[PDB]
C-alpha cells in the first residue's frame, strides 16, 4: 500500500522549498543559471511577468516544448503556470510532470468566477493571495502553498509587503480569537470557517506562504523574510537586471542570511544597474482572483 | 417483499432507508386501506402518544390488531416497541397490547441523557451501535418472549416468534444487519402461508 | 455511554419529524397539546403574538414556568433563548430542557455572535431565511432548524417565502457541479464543508421545520406540501376561539397534509382565527446573524 | 374527461354578459339568484370592510361556503389567498365551481402563484395588463378580471386595467409576426401565449371587468370598454337597497346599450357606496 | 410523404455535427484543410473574428461566390454568416443551399431590436447565447443550434467560459426546480416558459450548444468540452496561428480526445505560434443580441 | 450485454441512449483497448471524413477489422453505413470495406433537403426514417438482403453481423430497430 498525492505529501513539498528563491525561466540556459545560484526551484513560463505586462496580449500556459527543456536542464523542481479555473492546462502540466502547478493571476485568466477544483489533482499547486479570506478560499479549493499576489513585473515591493503584512496580521488575530467568534469572523472575511479552525487549532497557517511581486533587491528579499514570508518568488528583478547570474547570488545569499545586514550590504554592493519598475497609476492590472 | 411503515409521525423516511437498502419494498402508511397486500410492518421511532392519538382518530386501532392476528410481523422501534407493549408503567391500558412484556417510558431520563452504546444482538451480532433517543426501557418479559439484548442489565430488544422490539433507534445507524434480521423474520412468515 | 454526539442531537431532532410542537405558556396549555397529539411543546412566558403587543424585552422563562411544564407531559420540552446568551442555555441545559432554541422572538443578547452550540450536550434548533443562514447555524453546531416566518402576525407569507428559498438552494446545491461549491459558498456567506456535505448527503444533513404565522390546518398542511419536516404553531393556537379544537386539526393537517377532503372537513367548523397583522411593519424580528 | 382545459374555459365562456355577487351569506346569495346573478362569490367580509377591518384576510370558513351552496341554484365561486394550495385544494374538495386566487385576500407567496395547471376545477385571476394576463393564464389560469381598487366604488383602476389590456390586444393581434418574441419579453409575458392571442385573433380566456362598480352605468360602461361581464361585491351589498341595486346592475349588464333603459334603471335607486378617492399607500394590485 | 424542414432534422443536423470542431474558413484552400483536419464542417466568411475587429467598418454577408468556391472544395457542411435580423442574406444563404446559418453578432447587427424569424425558414440556424434567457428567446424565434457567444478574434476564452458555465448552470437549476417555480423563473431569466418547460420535461437543452470565442489551445478545446459543450467553433485561433495546418489537427484531436492529457500534452508540443489575443479594455465589441 | 459505440465524433449520445434504454450497457468507443469484452459495436451518424480522420491517426483501422473478423455484430447508422461499405462513389479506396454494398454520399442533396419518411422495414412498419444529408446504397450484393427502401432507393440492409442503414433510427424514440440489432447480438454472443 503507497500512497501518492496526499495533503501530507502535497504540502510537504512545499515545507521542502522554505528559505529558499524560486526563479522565472523562460530558457534553460536561465534555468540552469539559477540552479547554479542556488534557486531551490525553477518557475517555467513563456514570457517574464515584466514582459507580460509590457507586451499585453492573452498570456498562456507555456508551450510544453519550453517546460521539457527546463525539466532536462536542471536537477531541482519545476514549475509552471496556468490560467485560473484552466483545468486543461494544469492536468497537461501535471502529464507532463511539473512539481507544482501556480494557477497564476499574471497570466490571463480562463474563468473569471471558479477557480481550478486542485483537490482532484496528485501534483500540488501554489496560489496568490491578498488577504486571509482569499487564502482560505484558495485552502478550501485544494491549494498547497501560498504567494503574496504583489505587482508583478513592477520591480515594487510595495503591494507585496501590504498582503503580506495583511496576512500576518489576520493570521495572528485568528489564532488568538475568542473561539466562539470565529464563524462570524470567517463571514466577515468571506472565508471557509473550517480552515480558520484548523487555523487557531494549529496555532499557524497550515501551508507554506511566500512572497511574491516586485523583489527587486537584496533588500527587497531580506525584507520580506523580515515580515515572515516562508521564502521569495523572483522573476522580473533577475531576468531584468544588469546581471542576472550576481543578482541571483545575491537574492539568493539574502534571503538565506536575512538577518545579516554587513552581508547584505556587501552583497548589495557592486550590484549596478537594477530593473526601472513601474510606480502605479495603473487602471485594472493585476489581483484578477476571486 | 413489500414492507410498511407506520407513517403517522416520527421518523419514517430513516426506515424507509433501510428497507430499500435491503432490497424489500417500503409503503408509508398512513391509512387501514394501506394495511392490505403488505408483507410485515414496521412501527418507526417518534412519539407514542401523538402516534396513539392519530391511530384512535382515523381508526387504526382494530385494522392494526387485524394485521397482528393475520400472522405479519411487525417491527416496534422506540415508540414502536412502546405501541407493541402489553404493559406500559403508569398506564392503565396500553396501545396494541401485542407483546407479552412491561416497558417504561422515559427510563434514562430526558434527552440530555440521550446516548450511543455498542450492543451485543443475539441473532444480528456484536458491536452493533445502539442510539438512545428519550428511550423507554422493558422491565419484565414474559417466558414467551426471548432477550435479544441488553444494556447495563436492561431489556434493550427482544423478539416475540412474529414480534420485534427495541429500546434503541437502528434507522438512525448505517448498519443494517437487524433491519436484515427483520426482513428474513417476513421471509419466513411470508413462504409460510404457503 | 456517549451522550452529546452529532447523531443523538441530530436523531432526536429526526424523531419529531411529522408533527406539531406547541408554544405553551403553562401546564394547563401543554397538557392539551399533548391530548391534542403534539410532538413537543415549547414553554415560554409570553405567546409572540404577545411578545409584539407587549414588546420590551423578551427574555428566557421563569425556569418555575419550564418545571411546572416538564412535570404536566410526558413529551419533549423545548424553550427559547435569546441569541448569544450563553448562560441562558447553560440553565436551560442544567434545567433537562430537552432542545433548546436561540431565537430571534427574544430580544437579542448579542448582535454580532451566536451561542457555540458545539460545547454543549443538549441540542439547539435555530431560524433561517436562507441557506447561507442555515449554514452558518449549522457551523456554529445548530441540531435542527426551521424558517424564521413573521412570528405573531398570523401571517405563513415569510415562512412559505423562507421555506421556498431554503429549498431552492438545496436544489440547486445537490446538483450544482461540484467545482462550483467554493464561489457558491462565498456567495452565499456560507461555509463550504456544509454545502460539500449537502451534497454529499443529496439533502440538507439536518430537520428543517416550518415556523411563523401558521394559522390554519391548510397552512400547516401547505408548509408540508412545500417539503417542511414539521410545524411550529405558537399564537395561531392559543389566540383562537378555541385552543383545544385548532391544536387537534393543525396536529391531523399536519400529518393527512395531501388528504384535501379531510382537511376541508377539519377546517369546517374551526370558527374564529386570530385576525393577524398584514405588514408595515418598520424593524420586527429577523434579528438573526 | 375532466378538467380538460376546454371544459375550464368553457365554464367561463357560460357566464358571459353577466354578472357575478359578493356574498357574505344564503340570504344575500338567494337575493342575488333572485335578481338575476349568473354566480356568486362567497367571502368572509365584503372587500369594503376587508379595507375597513385590515388585518389578514384568508379563505372563508367552509361552514359558510356549504351554507351558500345550498342556498342556490347558479354556480358558487370563492376565494383564496395568492399562492395558497392548500386553501384552493379544499375549496376543490368542497365542490367550489371556479376558485378566485384573490389579490383582495391577504397574499400567502409573494413570489409564487399556484400552479393552477394541476387543479380540475378552475381558477379565475386578476390583471392589469396583457404580461400579467399571460403569466396567469401559463400558471393555469382559466378566467380573467381587472384587479381595480376593490371596495372602494371607484371604477377608474378597472377602467385603466381594461383599457390597456384590451388595447395591448389589439397590438398583438395585428403585429408583425416576427416582432412577437421581442413584446413578449417588453410585457414580461410568455410568447407562447401571445402567439395563441394572435393565431386566434382574440384573447383564449374570458376577462371580467371587477373592482369599484357601484352603478349600473358603471356596469354598462366596463361592457361598453368591451368585459365579458362584471363582478360586484361591495356596491350592492352596502348600498341602501341591494336587492334593487342588483336587478338594476344585472339588467344595465345585459343591455348596456340601451340608454332610456339605463337611465330608467338609474332612476329611483337612492344611496350608492361613499368610496374612497385613492390616497392610499399600498392596498391590492398584489399578484406577480 | 417526405417532409421538410422539421424541427427535428433542423436540429439532428446539429446533433450529428456534435464531438467535432467548426472551423471558420475565408477560402477553398482553407476549406479543404480544414477538411483534411477532421473538422465536422466550415464556416464560410470574408474576413475572420480576428480581422473584422482589426479592420473595423460594416462586416456583412460574404459573398456568394466564395460560398459557392467553399461548398465546392468539400464534402462536409458548410454554415454561413449573416447579419443580425438580416431576414434576406438568410434567405439568400439558403437559396445558395448553405447547411446552417449563423445570425451572428460578430458581423454587423441589421436589426437592433428583432432576429429573424427563423421558424419560417428550412435550413436551420445556429445563434449564440450568454444565457438561458438568451438561449430560450433564441430557441422560440427557431433557433435549431446554439454556441456561447464568448469574445471572438480576441484568442481569450474567458467569455466562452462564462458563457457555458452559465448557461450550463441555469439548465441544471431548472431541470430539479420545483415545477410551480416555472413560471416565475421565467420572468426573472426574460425566457419564454414553454422553453424552460420542454428543458424540464427532457431533463436536458432540447438543443445542440457549442462553445465558441477565442479557442486557441488544444487545452482551450478540451476544456470546453470538459464544462460540457457539445463541441467547439473555432475561427481566428486556427488561420491566425503559426501553422494552421497543424493547430487545425491538433484542435480536431484534442476535442475528441478531451480526457487523454498525455495525449493532449503531446498534440500542444510542436504547436508553435498562438495568435496574440487581447486582454479587455473594450468598449463596446460584441454582446449584441436581445 | 455490452454495446460500443463509436465515439470518435458524431450522434454517440442518442445511440447510448437507445442502447439502455433496450436494457443493455453502453459504452464508448474512442480507444482500440475499448473493443474489448465487447458483444456488438455502433457506428454513429456525424462526419464520415472526420471520423476516418480520427480512425487513421490512432490505427482504429485495423483492431475494428479484427472486430469484424471476431464475428461481432455491427450497426452503421448513415455515416456508420458508410463506414462499412465496400465501395463509395466517387473514392477509390473505401473505408472498412466490410459491407458488400456501394453507396453514394450525400445523394439527395443538402441539409435543405434532409427530410423525415414513414418507412417499412422487413425484419421490424411505419417506421419514421430521419435523413440527415443522408447518403444512399446504389448496388447490393447477392448475400445482402434489403430490409428497406424509400422510392425504389435502398435505405436499410442486412448482411449477415452487418447492419447498415441511411437514416439516423437513433434521433427517434422508436428503438425496434435498436432492438432488432440487439437481438442480432444475442444471437451472435452464443456462436
Amino acid at each position: 500500500m503507497a500512497l501518492t498525492g496526499t495533503d501530507r505529501v502535497k504540502r510537504g513539498m512545499a515545507e521542502m522549498q522554505k528559505g529558499g528563491v524560486i526563479m522565472d525561466v523562460v530558457n534553460a540556459e536561465q534555468a540552469k543559471i539559477a540552479e547554479a545560484a542556488g534557486a531551490v526551484a525553477v518557475m517555467a513560463l513563456e514570457r517574464v511577468p515584466a514582459d507580460i505586462r509590457a507586451a499585453g496580449g492573452v498570456a498562456r500556459m507555456a508551450d510544453p516544448t519550453v517546460i521539457e527543456e527546463v525539466m532536462n536542464a536542471v536537477s531541482i523542481p519545476v514549475m509552471a503556470k496556468v490560467r485560473i479555473g484552466h483545468y486543461v492546462e494544469a492536468r497537461v502540466l501535471e502529464a507532463l510532470g511539473v512539481d507544482y502547478i501556480d494557477e497564476s493571476e499574471v497570466l490571463t485568466p480562463a474563468d473569471e468566477e471558479f477557480h481550478i477544483d486542485k483537490r482532484q489533482f496528485t501534483v500540488p499547486f501554489v496560489c496568490g493571495c491578498r488577504d486571509l479570506g482569499e487564502a482560505a478560499r484558495r485552502i478550501a479549493e485544494g491549494a498547497s502553498m501560498l504567494r503574496t499576489k504583489g505587482e508583478p513585473g513592477t520591480g515594487n515591493i510595495v503591494e507585496a509587503v501590504r498582503h503580506m503584512r495583511k496576512v500576518n496580521a489576520q493570521i495572528r488575530k485568528v489564532v488568538n480569537m475568542s473561539e466562539d467568534e470565529l464563524v462570524a469572523e470567517a463571514k466577515q472575511l468571506g472565508a471557509p470557517v473550517e480552515v480558520l479552525r484548523e487555523i487557531k487549532r494549529l496555532g499557524r497557517l497550515p501551508v507554506v506562504n511566500f512572497a511574491a511581486g516586485g523583489v527587486t533587491t537584496p533588500a527587497d528579499a531580506a525584507l520580506m523574510m523580515h515580515l515572515g514570508a516562508d521564502g521569495v518568488f523572483v522573476g522580473s528583478g533577475i531576468f531584468k537586471s544588469e546581471n542576472p547570474e550576481k543578482y541571483a547570488r545575491a537574492i539568493v545569499e539574502a534571503t538565506t542570511h536575512y538577518e545579516d545586514y554587513e552581508l547584505i550590504a556587501h552583497l548589495s554592493k557592486g550590484l549596478g544597474g537594477a530593473m526601472r519598475g513601474i510606480d502605479i497609476a495603473t487602471l485594472l492590472p493585476e489581483h484578477r482572483m476571486q | 417483499m413489500k414492507i410498511g411503515v407506520l407513517g403517522l409521525q416520527g421518523a419514517v423516511r430513516e426506515h424507509v432507508r433501510a428497507i430499500e437498502a435491503c432490497g424489500a419494498e417500503a409503503v408509508i402508511v398512513k391509512k387501514s386501506e394501506q394495511l392490505e397486500g403488505l408483507d410485515g410492518l414496521v412501527l418507526p421511532g417518534g412519539e407514542s402518544t401523538t402516534m396513539r392519538r392519530l391511530i384512535d382518530r382515523y381508526g387504526l386501532m382494530e385494522p392494526l390488531k387485524q394485521f397482528a392476528a393475520a400472522g405479519k410481523p411487525m417491527f416496534g422501534t422506540c415508540a414502536g416497541l412502546i405501541l407493541l407493549a402489553k404493559r406500559i408503567v403508569g398506564y392503565d391500558e396500553p396501545h396494541l397490547g401485542l407483546m407479552d412484556i412491561t416497558v417504561e417510558r422515559n427510563s434514562f431520563g430526558r434527552q440530555r441523557e440521550s446516548f450511543e452504546a455498542e450492543l451485543s444482538i443475539k441473532g444480528v451480532g456484536d458491536g452493533f451501535v445502539g442510539v438512545f433517543i428519550r428511550a423507554p426501557h422493558i422491565v419484565e418479559a414474559g417466558d414467551g418472549v426471548d432477550v435479544l439484548a441488553t444494556y447495563n442489565d436492561r431489556i434493550v430488544a427482544a423478539r416475540q416468534g412474529q414480534f420485534l422490539g427495541c429500546s434503541f433507534n437502528p434507522e438512525l445507524t448505517d448498519d443494517h444487519r437487524l433491519m436484515q434480521y427483520f426482513l428474513n423474520m417476513v421471509k419466513e412468515a411470508k413462504m409460510a402461508s404457503s
